[PDB]
């Protein structure tokens, strides 16, 4: 599970590039597009430290 | 000169000028002038500079294309 714990972007576009369709490339300014928030893909453990609320449990 | 005005995109990584680079470890090269900048961003999309993280920057460019980095980014010269 990507547990983004409660969803905020600031846009950044970032993790969709770290999990390429697991996140989809809309960002929507407080929400990218989490198509598969099932897949534990390591890569979007990174972008903890690019969530504002470093927003992402993974579980 | 336009920055945060198409920047909404950038905010996670940067604040609103450079301010910061967050991606995880991500260098915050602040402390320059817009002409390097363009250069360094040019060169993220040719391969010609990278960062640890920079494949978002490429994309950046690419999707900015490659002119928009001197509307953006071409601002800091503040620092
Ligand atoms: C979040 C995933 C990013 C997005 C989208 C944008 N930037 Fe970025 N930028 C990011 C990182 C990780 C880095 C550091 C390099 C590394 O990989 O370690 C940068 C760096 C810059 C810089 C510094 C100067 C340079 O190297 O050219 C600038 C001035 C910069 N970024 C500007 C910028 C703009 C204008 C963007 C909005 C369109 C933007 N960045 C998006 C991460 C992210
Ligand atoms: S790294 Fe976080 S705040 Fe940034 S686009 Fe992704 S889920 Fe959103």
């Amino acid at each position: 599970t990507i547990v983004i714990d409660h969803e905020e972007c600031i846009g950044c576009e970032s993790c969709v590039e770290l999990c390429p369709e697991v996140f989809a490339m809309i960002d929507g300014e407080e929400k990218a597009m989490v198509t598969a928030p099932d897949s534990t893909a390591e890569c979007a453990q990174d972008a903890i430290d690019a969530c504002p609320v470093e927003a992402i449990s993974k579980e | 000169a336009d920055g945060a005005a198409l920047y909404k995109s950038c905010i996670g990584c940067h604040g609103a000028d450079g301010s910061k680079a967050a991606m995880g470890s991500a260098k915050p090269v602040k402390g320059q002038g817009a002409e390097e900048l363009y250069k360094k961003m040019k060169g993220y999309a040719d391969g010609s500079y990278g960062g640890e993280r920079k494949a978002m920057m490429t994309n950046a460019v690419k999707k900015y294309s490659d002119e928009e980095l001197k509307a953006l980014a071409d601002y800091m010269s503040k620092l």
